[PDB]
């Protein structure tokens, strides 16, 4: 029945729910609205029948879906594939806010990199580093010396820098210092730093250095891989933070479209929203691009995401219940990498015996389907494909002119680091102070 | 304790769900808590009952699917207000979609019997057919402890994640 709030939030994507949970904890009165009947926004996990609704011409017969896929309640399928870095900022936020209370996690079994037609497990430890057929003895020696520098480098101690300057050296020069061949560069840049093109080579080393170190720290936290994945799918994440918000006094409205955004008479500044439940007012709003299309611009990039259902483990993965596949662009003459994120019934996201393999890349030809062929061929026989194209939006302005703080669309990257960057940026724009975790 | 039953409270806002929680666990009464616990012994086994509350999320149908995750039992709560009673139809459909589970129905605020809307007769009939047990309660009369325990008895017949 309340009508006046400190903050109105629109859309229950992970970005919005984290901010909601943070602001409610801060002691702000938050109203959070979604025009849709479920949580998650553009990055929700959905049922198998919902997949058919969204991506298929007609639904599937009851007996075909029953015999092939079992019960719809067993299916929690990510619309946007992401893992969490084990030492990443999202895990840090989950710990501090204790949203870990609402979500369980398992480790992804490994990461694999594509090279000349075959995939190879990225070594997770020394035993694996020795056995690996990815590189030769001298290649392994040179990279060992490179990674030793990654770990022994200290910012404020110049005697540890081995003559390298993160800001004044490009990553190619960092590579050059250590004698690294092009194939070893590709491994480091794509498999550890997780860049999706080679642009980084001609850029200051600092961002590459940060990403690589994050990789190393994430694998060290628990072992096996840099990655974690939530039980019941990525949709558990926003719902976790939403619950945090509600507990701290946040009010939530699902299935409530925005009839009209209200603006201050002459400034264009946010005033409130009209809904079927009434009019609600706040000095500012946080929203995803779908609520304010005129105030967002296109980044120029479109992302194809193919959800693939399988009856069997991915070939050449030792029956791994989860993994990441990385296909570097130079392996395909492409401009950007192709990712595959694979999870299974071990993660309560599909019925017994199935696997979910989600392939994504940035589209660069007029035939996105054909672009993905290389990745399709890595999976073995595929029960079903669900194809979706998404355009990447970002706000035109920062919100300082109108009090409309918009999030960015979920990007092509394989994890949530860029999402948590958005969160921190938006929090600063909204509150005027940097995010301090309690 | 050797058994942990996650049970959730559902039904319209205003009914008394929060108070039925604080009654059974803390023997208190307000005129909010995330979840409250209570241990019982059944056939020599110590059973912790973890009873989750809605944080007011039911008001505008915003209960997360995550609220029902791994819940092996649930209570639907109506009010004095036939509106909530008719709405008990809704929460049944919500629950069997999101949970797995053993269900029971309760008619709270029986202490205000001088303002009754829709009698006990119908509530029993409503429960008997729909396979879920009934107990007319009052959080202020109190069938509180009986209701929860009766549910816990019933769940007892039914029977590697990483920490951050
Ligand atoms: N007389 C009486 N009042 C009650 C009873 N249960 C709850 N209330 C009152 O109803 C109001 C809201 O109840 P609440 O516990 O928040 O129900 P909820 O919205 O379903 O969680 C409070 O002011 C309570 O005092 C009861 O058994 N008897
Ligand atoms: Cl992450
Ligand atoms: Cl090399
Ligand atoms: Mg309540």
């Amino acid at each position: 029945i309340d009508t006046d709030y400190d903050v109105i939030v629109l859309g229950t994507g992970i970005t919005e729910c984290i901010l909601s949970g943070l602001l409610s904890v801060d002691g702000k009165k938050v109203l959070h609205i979604d025009k849709q009947d479920h949580y998650g926004g553009e990055a929700a996990s959905v049922t198998l029948s919902q997949l058919y609704e969204k991506f298929k011409q007609n639904p599937i017969s009851k007996e075909e879906r029953e015999s092939k896929f079992g019960k719809d309640r067993d299916w929690n399928v990510d619309l946007i594939p992401k893992f969490l870095m084990a030492n990443g900022e999202l895990t840090n936020i989950l710990i501090h806010t204790d949203v870990t209370r609402y979500v369980d996690f398992k480790q992804v079994s490994g990461s694999y990199v594509f090279k000349q037609g075959k995939i190879y497990k990225v070594p997770a430890n020394e035993i694996e580093a020795i056995s690996s057929p990815l590189m030769g003895i001298f290649e392994k020696r040179r990279m060992k010396k490179f990674l030793e520098w990654i770990s022994s480098y200290k910012e404020d101690d110049l005697s540890t820098h081995q003559g390298l300057d993160l800001d004044k050296n490009t990553m190619d020069e960092v590579y050059y210092k250590f004698g690294l061949g092009n194939s070893t560069k590709e491994f480091i840049g794509h498999a550890m730093a997780l860049w999706t093109n080679d642009d980084y080579l001609q850029q200051p080393a600092r961002p590459s250095f940060e990403r690589i170190l994050l990789y190393c720290q994430s694998v060290a936290r628990y072992g096996k891989s840099p990655y974690l994945y939530p039980m019941y799918g990525l949709g558990e994440l926003p719902q976790g933070f939403a619950r945090l918000s509600a507990i701290y006094g946040g009010t939530y409205m699902l299935d409530t479209p925005i009839d009209e955004v209200l603006y201050k008479k002459d400034t264009g500044k946010f005033e409130g929203v009209k809904t079927k439940l009434g009019t609600f007012k706040a000095p500012l709003v946080i929203a995803d691009p779908t609520y304010f299309p005129e105030k967002c611009k296109s980044t120029g990039q479109r992302v194809i995401r193919a959800i693939c259902i399988l009856n069997h483990p991915v070939p050449n993965t030792s029956n791994a219940d989860s993994l990441q596949i990385i296909i570097p662009q130079s392996q395909l003459g492409r401009k950007s990498d192709i990712y595959v994120a694979i999870v299974s019934d071990a993660h309560n996201v599909c019925s017994k015996g199935h696997y979910l393999a989600i392939i994504s890349t940035i589209i660069e030809t007029d035939k996105p389907h054909i672009e993905l062929e290389p990745a399709f061929k890595l999976l073995g026989p595929i029960e079903e494909k669900f194809m979706g194209i998404a355009e990447l939006f970002e706000p035109r302005e920062d919100g300082s002119k109108d009090n409309i703080y918009l999030s960015r669309s979920y990007d092509a990257s394989s994890h949530f680091e860029s999402m948590t960057d958005d969160v921190k940026d938006i929090y600063f724009r909204v509150t005027g102070h940097p995010l301090v975790l309690k | 304790y050797d058994l942990l039953f996650k049970i959730v409270l559902i039904g319209d806002s205003g009914v008394g769900k929060s108070n039925l929680l604080s009654r059974f666990t803390k023997n208190e009464f307000n005129m909010g808590v995330e979840f409250a616990t209570r241990t019982l012994e059944i056939e020599g086994k110590r059973i912790k009952a973890q009873i989750w509350d809605t944080a007011g999320q039911e008001r505008y149908r915003a209960i997360t699917s995550a609220y029902y995750r791994g819940a092996v039992g649930a209570l639907i709560v109506y009010d004095s207000k036939s509106s909530s009673y008719e709405n008990c139809n809704h929460w049944l459909s919500e629950l069997r979609e999101n949970a797995d589970v053993a269900v029971g129905l309760i008619g709270n605020k029986s202490d205000l019997a001088h303002l009754r809307a829709v009698p006990t007769e119908e509530s029993k009939t409503f429960a008997q057919e729909n396979q879920l047990l009934f107990t007319e309660t009052s959080a202020l009369s109190e069938n509180v402890d009986k209701a929860f325990e009766e549910l816990i008895n019933t769940i007892y017949q039914k029977v590697p994640t990483i920490s951050l």
